[PDB]
């Protein structure tokens, strides 16, 4: 119901494994961001060419050791958010310390 | 103290439950 | 030898960080676990088997783990010989001065 | 997985020490003379 | 089964001394810091996420300044009990 | 009495029934003449006895309402008589000389006690409850909500005996957290300001 | 730091319905292709023995064809590996409970344990 | 199989129906009992349904929408007895596309039989297609003739060289009736199977 | 509750804002889970619904 | 003196015998000797200590592998039952399969008051049946019917209570509670007495083959080479019309009725032998006579009957009532007792199979669950799944395969050569190789009507299975694997779920 | 056990990382008793490592 709900921002959306194993399937899922201390969630940024467009969602999973297998296989960039910027900036706060 | 010397064989089962200390 | 009547160098090892991830610990027991005491139908009897026993200098590893929770540090600084020293110290000062306020109702 | 690939003793009685050996002759002076 | 006695004579004779200045061959002539560059390099790789407020970009900042408040105010909690006696 | 043990819960009805001017008499009868009616044809909240009032009238409420509305016939007689539960319940909301209402009240906690002895002993002599729920669930909650307002009618009770329970119980619980903290955490000369300095 | 520490650390009657509408569905998915071609009860107990039980209530039954459970029955190195001592006398007090049984149909306590096992309900196939 | 089995296997494959708001179902009833289902492979053949039942009780038409299932849900739906249930007479029926019995009937006239006539939803396979998983090989089932042909000419024109795999089409009542009904090698044989839905080799 | 009276030197009354973060943060986060189950299954039948 | 000619001479020189494996034939006095004066051998057994073999024809000893973990050997730590992979159970015998769970209330546990804090249970009730006779009886004649259908006729509910000695109902009442014992006796005695005032004149099967079990071979049993006969259907006939033959569909048993269960007889003797219960239980007041003390099954003064304990009341056939017993807790502590075994009351195990599956029983619950899990045995898939059969009714086996999905790709798409097997039915090609297995099959017949009492026809028949074999073997070599396919799953698709 | 060398005794014994210590227990017939083990490590090891 996008036609009928208001706006208000833009939260994440908590998805199930079923749900992102289908749109990875599909070829809706343009990267994943493996988080958690376990690990065990994923930010799924879809692309364009999916029903909706570039939303961000999060899943959580069980440890199944086939995802690799399914998103190296179609079309899935798993990424972290600390790059060698933040790691420089890191090292510079250790340095200030 | 006391002289109620009490009959039963669910006082072990107790004791056995005091494993919790 | 009985273990008791044994005369035994004590070594210190220093482990690597992987000493369990290796195995070689494992692989040692799980060598030592794997014979003893086999029935042989083709004779009958129960047989030690030869590679059972022990050789001349060859002796049965004990592995025993410590605990650190046994190691009660707090406890074994607290009642170290200097302070229970200063406790028996204290203690003498404190009833010497105890009876002395007492003793003194002449 | 490896290099290589293609390819009364140690099944009855079970190796042989390797440490030993420097004892030898000790062991057998000890059977020799019981007196010891 | 026997019944043990208190040691009360040179107890730990190795404890009350100073042999660290002689085995890391000091006064004759490892490295530590790698404890702080792994601290902050977990906090930034974790960081927990703040997705309560749609995983903004500083983060590991907010993280990092979380970190360090944290440790000074722990500190000086202690200092602060351990003179209140 | 197996399946008379529902007449045995409309016999507690009848005894229920047994108990001017004003708008508050004339919607008591207004609701007997709906239970007169309603047998024939199917065949405030500032206090803890309010509290179980209002209580016994809303459940009741569901009980007809899923039951008459949704030997065969004790089942809808039995929840016939939720609705003259529900009138008694309602003459006691304004529980208006005391005296009106009291005998009313004796007869509320008396097939009380005659319901909780009935529908409690109707598991163990034979008969079933378990297995029509939205019909035989109410009967046995206006019959628990009946016993315990004969114990907080019949004891004064109130809300201020019930706040007196509530503070002491934190109370005790404050002076052991208390002595907890004192003996095992920080002494509380130690955490406190030392005056006279 | 608690917030940082993991960041830093690093009824049985409705089966039955259910069984029941297997069990048909199976049953007619099996006549239609004939046509066209042409968690309870997982204990398993033995107070008796199963080939004495067979043989005592075979005494009136007469079978004008052997079905699939009695069929299996009927169907069903290791020489040297069940020759311990141990294993050539358990098979004798198998045998002592067989003479027992047997004496019994022609407070004791028994010579072995009454045997009552569960099954697990999620397998894979041979 | 089991009925998990057969579900997990049958997922990939949608279906269309017609259904009042609250989820119920448009049963054109007809006459005596004899309620169908009509469970649309094709969105189309829904549609005209849509067109008819506007026709005849234009306050039915604004209600319904057309409902996409997957068919685990359908074969949960088809497999218990209504009996039981307590709403029977239902038939629900499968509905097959006019183009795949046409492109089914022609497939059958290579061999030569009566081939204005065919019975339940056709199912394409070419003798010799596989799909290479992981390391398992699957046997594709195709819903779609144009599909089956992507695969098959794709497949040997990347392999090299005839070159015609046989293609046949059977019925998807029967090759959901088998999967249900196998236990010995045919078990194993329809472990291997997988199901092509109609528009997944697209133009894409 | 307790260490809040004894640190502020006032209970904490309804009228109170610590009352209110202790009923909300508190019961509401923490122990009413615990009570809804505990209820559900012990006096709302008792009550005669569900 | 004391039998001197009579308890000496060897008890008739145990001219009793068994068979083990080899043929060999040992002595009774022999075996219990070997289990009485060997107790060396059994400070091993019960110590459950592991040895291994060597291997005899080995040179170096070489330690033979086995894998001896079984369930009864890994499970002595678990408590209250043992565990199994089916394969096990499926061997040791082990046949009673559960077939219905129930309770034996004292007050009911309603939903209302305190979640059920009225909820006082007795005994947990679980019934167990022979599953191979399950299936023999209920499953030749109520097989391959719709299931809902035969429960739904009463014709179904006497004939399970009818057959219960036959399919050797054991029911497991184990306590869930420290119940007073004079109570406990009390209550079933009342039970079994209101139960056995309403046993009318029934029916009762009877015997239509004697003897089995010869005083030379007690380990062996005569109903496989009854089953493995030359003939087997034809002898088993004409012994039953040589008795009683039967009247009813496929399950045989000729039962009599009425008068079998006769009234002022075995319903009376077996009211007289519920009053010898508070006289054999709990007898002369003394807690340390009564039979049951000492052992795990009460506490340590007698008095109560310990929670956990179970008893297990077995009905044979020929009114046979076997009640044992087995302590609760540890299975390697468990002890079992066999309490007592009456013969010939055919009015206890018709009271007591009344009394747990009848118009009224115990349970109602126990009761429906036994009688509809019953039609899964019958139709021979046993009520856990000991074979691991994928097409169970419930508890099914998976195949271990991942279900397959089909990619949006071209690259894993490829076309080999004849490796699929046919998965489309209803095809040109299936439909021709289906008429080509049928010309040969056509063949297989013509040519096993030319191989040329009932043993000759057994035997003509076996001539004629060869030159089927022969003649499909050569037709099916003419075809292909896809038309061996086809024949087996033509040949699983058309016998019927019970086996015949 | 009563049949073990000393009598019936309890000892404590720290283990190894062994994975086979398990198959091992529950093939001898030990009565293997783990106990409680909560899942929030930081929630129930906080209140007494403050004391
Ligand atoms: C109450 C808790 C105790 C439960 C165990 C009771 C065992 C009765 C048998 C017994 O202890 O007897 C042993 C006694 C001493 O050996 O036997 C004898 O030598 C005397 C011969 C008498 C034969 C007994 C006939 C009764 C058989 C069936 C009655 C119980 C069946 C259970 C049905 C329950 C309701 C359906």
């Amino acid at each position: 119901s996008v036609k009928t709900a208001w706006r208000t921002q833009e939260v994440l959306r908590e998805l199930s494994y079923t749900q992102l194993w289908a749109l990875v399937g599909e070829g809706h899922v343009a990267r994943v961001r493996f988080y958690g201390p376990e690990k065990n969630k994923v930010m799924a940024t879809t692309r364009a060419s999916a029903p909706g467009g570039e939303r961000l969602c999060k899943v959580v999973l069980p440890p199944d050791p086939e995802l690799l297998d399914h998103l190296v296989s179609n079309g899935v960039v798993v990424d972290t958010g600390v790059t060698e910027d933040d790691r420089l900036r890191a090292s510079l706060l250790v340095q200030m310390l | 103290e006391v002289l109620l010397g009490q009959q039963e064989a669910a006082k072990n089962v107790a004791k056995q439950l005091d494993e919790g200390v | 030898m009985p273990e008791w009547d044994m005369e035994k160098y004590r070594f210190y090892v220093d482990l690597p960080g992987d000493f369990w991830e290796s195995g070689v610990l494992q692989r040692h027991l799980a060598a030592q676990r794997a014979e003893g005491a086999v029935w042989d139908p083709a004779s009958g009897q129960y047989i030690l088997p030869y590679r059972a026993q022990k050789k001349v200098f060859q002796v049965s590893t004990e592995v025993q783990l410590l605990d650190p929770q046994e190691s009660w540090d707090f406890l074994g600084w607290l009642l170290a010989p200097g302070r229970l020293e200063f406790y028996e110290k204290a203690a003498c000062v404190a009833i010497a001065l105890r009876v002395l306020g007492i003793v003194i109702a002449i | 997985y490896g290099e290589g690939g293609l390819r009364a003793l140690e099944a009855v009685v079970g190796k042989a020490p390797a440490t030993t050996g420097r004892y030898r002759r000790d062991l057998e002076l000890l059977l020799a003379h019981p007196e010891l | 089964q026997s019944e043990h006695n208190v040691k009360i004579f040179h107890n730990s004779w190795w404890t009350h001394l100073n042999i660290k200045n002689l085995v890391n061959n000091q006064d004759m002539v490892f490295n530590s810091e790698f404890i702080n560059s792994a601290i902050i390099k977990s906090i930034n790789n974790k960081t927990l996420v703040e997705n309560y407020v749609y995983s903004p970009s500083s983060e590991k900042e907010t993280m990092q300044l979380l970190l360090m408040s944290s440790s000074i105010l722990l500190h000086l909690c202690a200092i602060i009990s351990l003179v209140s006696i | 009495p197996w399946s008379s043990v529902l007449l045995g819960c409309v016999a507690a009805t009848y005894l229920r029934a047994a108990g001017l001017l004003c708008w508050r008499h004339q919607r008591l009868a207004l609701t007997a003449a709906a239970y007169g009616m309603v047998a024939v044809l199917t065949q405030s909240v500032s206090t803890v006895a309010g509290l179980l009032l209002t209580t016994t009238i809303v459940v009741s409420l569901y009980g007809l309402f899923a039951a008459v509305f949704a030997a065969a016939g004790l089942r809808r007689l039995a929840a016939g008589g939720l609705l003259l539960t529900a009138a008694a319940s309602h003459g006691l909301f304004d529980f208006p000389n005391p005296t009106i209402y009291s005998l009313l009240n004796l007869g509320f906690v008396a097939a009380a006690v005659l319901q909780s002895y009935f529908l409690y002993i109707a598991p163990a002599w034979g008969v079933n409850v378990n297995w029509d729920t939205a019909l035989w669930g109410p009967m046995y909650g206006t019959a628990f909500l009946g016993l315990v307002y004969g114990l907080v009618a019949l004891t004064k009770f109130d809300w201020s005996s019930v706040v007196d329970a509530v503070l002491r119980v934190a109370c005790w619980f404050a002076e052991l957290t208390m002595w907890f903290w004192d003996t095992f955490v920080w002494k509380f000369s130690w955490s406190e300001k030392t005056r006279r300095a | 730091l608690a917030l940082l520490t993991p960041t830093l650390l690093t009824n049985d009657l409705i089966s039955i319905k259910y069984c029941f509408n297997n069990l048909y569905n199976y049953i007619s998915n099996k006549t239609a292709l004939s046509t066209k071609n042409l968690l309870p009860y997982l204990k398993a107990i033995s107070p008796l023995y199963s080939k004495f039980m067979i043989d005592h209530s075979l005494k009136f039954i007469t079978p004008k064809t052997t079905l699939k459970l009695l069929q299996h029955k009927l169907n069903k190195n290791s020489r040297p590996l069940n020759h311990y001592n141990q294993a050539l006398k358990l098979i004798n007090g198998y045998e002592q409970y067989k003479n027992n049984l047997q004496i019994n149909c022609n407070i004791t306590k028994l010579k072995l344990n009454l045997t009552k096992t569960t099954v697990p309900f999620k397998t894979l196939i041979k | 199989m089991a009925k998990d089995e057969v579900k997990a296997r049958l997922a990939p494959v949608p279906v269309y129906t017609v259904a009042n708001p609250k989820n119920e179902f448009v049963l054109v009833a007809g006459e005596n009992n004899t309620q169908l289902g009509f469970f649309f492979f094709r969105k189309e053949d829904a549609e005209a349904l849509i067109e008819k039942i506007r026709e005849e009780n234009p306050r039915l038409a604004r209600d319904s929408k057309i409902l996409r299932v997957p068919m685990d849900n359908v074969y949960e739906v088809f497999t218990t007895p209504r009996e039981q249930t307590g709403l029977q007479g239902i038939h629900f029926r499968f509905m097959p596309d006019m183009k795949q019995v046409a492109h089914a009937l022609q497939l059958y006239k290579d061999a030569g039989v009566p081939t204005r006539q065919f019975i339940g939803v056709p199912v394409f396979q070419a003798e010799g297609l596989t799909v290479t998983t992981r390391d398992m090989q699957y046997v594709p089932l195709f819903l779609c003739k144009e599909d089956l042909d992507i695969a098959v000419q794709s497949a040997y024109v990347q392999r090299n060289a005839a070159p015609l795999p046989k293609v046949e089409v059977g019925s998807f009542e029967e090759v959901v009736m088998r999967m249900t009904a196998s236990a010995g090698n045919e078990l194993a044989a329809w472990s291997q199977v997988m199901f092509v839905a109609p528009e997944l080799l697209r133009d894409s | 509750l307790a260490l809040l009276t004894w640190m502020s030197g006032r209970l904490p009354t309804p009228a109170t804002p610590e009352f209110w973060m202790l009923a909300y943060f508190g019961f509401y986060r923490k122990v009413w889970p615990d009570a809804a189950a505990w209820l559900q299954g012990y006096v709302v039948p008792l009550m005669g619904f569900a | 003196e004391a039998l001197l000619a009579l308890v000496a001479q060897r008890v008739a020189a145990e001219r009793m015998f068994f068979t083990l494996e080899d043929g060999s034939k040992v002595s009774l006095w022999d075996l219990q000797q070997y289990v009485d004066n060997n107790p060396e051998l059994a400070a091993l057994a019960a110590s459950v200590r592991r040895i291994a073999v060597a291997d005899p024809e080995d040179p170096a000893g070489r330690p033979l592998p086995g894998g001896g973990a079984s369930g009864l050997d890994r499970s002595r730590g678990l408590t209250g039952a043992a565990h199994m992979s089916g394969q096990e159970a499926e061997e040791l015998e082990l046949d009673w399969g559960q077939v219905g769970r129930g309770a034996l209330w004292r007050r009911r546990p309603t939903r209302w008051l305190l979640g059920g804090l009225d909820g006082v249970k007795d005994w947990e009730l679980e019934a167990y049946a022979h599953e191979p006779l399950a299936n023999q009886l209920l499953g030749a004649k109520y097989g391959g019917r719709d299931p809902r259908a035969v429960v739904a006729d009463p014709a179904y509910a006497a004939d399970v209570l009818r057959a219960g000695p036959l399919l050797g109902m054991t029911f497991v009442l184990r306590a869930a509670r420290d119940l007073p014992l004079q109570e406990v006796a009390s209550s079933w005695r009342g039970l079994l007495g209101n139960y056995l005032q309403r046993q009318a004149p029934l029916s009762l099967p009877k015997a239509v083959r004697p003897a089995h079990l010869d005083p030379t071979d007690l380990n062996g049993v005569a109903w496989p080479a009854l089953l493995s006969r030359p003939a087997a259907a034809a002898h088993a006939a004409a012994e039953a019309e040589a008795a009683g033959a039967v009247p009813d569909d496929e399950m045989g048993v000729a039962w009599r009725v009425q008068s079998g269960k006769e009234a002022a007889a075995s319903v009376a003797a077996a009211q007289q032998l519920l009053q010898s219960l508070p006289d054999a239980l709990c007898p002369g007041p003394s807690p340390a006579a009564w039979p049951l003390t000492g052992t795990k099954l009460v506490d340590e003064g007698g008095r109560n009957w310990r929670r956990g304990g179970s008893v297990w009341v077995t009905l044979q056939p020929e009114g046979g009532v076997l009640v044992q017993a087995q302590t609760g807790g540890v299975v390697g502590e468990q002890e079992s007792y066999l309490l007592t075994h009456v013969q010939g009351q055919e009015a206890l195990a018709g009271a007591v199979m009344s009394a747990f599956m009848g118009p009224q029983p115990l349970d109602p619950e126990l009761a429906a669950a036994a009688r509809s899990v019953l039609l899964v045995p019958a139709n021979g898939f046993t009520a856990a799944n000991k074979e691991r059969d994928p097409n169970h009714p419930l508890y099914p086996s998976f195949t271990g395969v991942r279900p397959g999905r089909a990619p949006r790709d071209v690259a894993a798409y490829t076309l080999a050569g004849g490796r699929t097997p046919l998965l489309a039915a209803g095809g040109p090609g299936e439909a021709k190789l289906a008429s080509e297995l049928r010309t040969v099959m056509e063949a297989a017949l013509a040519a096993a009507a030319r191989a040329e009492e009932a043993e000759a026809a057994e035997a003509r028949r076996a001539r004629g299975r060869a030159a089927a074999a022969a003649v499909m073997a050569e037709g099916l070599r003419r075809l292909g694997p896809d038309a061996v396919a086809m024949l087996e799953r033509t040949a699983a698709e058309a016998e019927a779920p019970q086996g015949g």
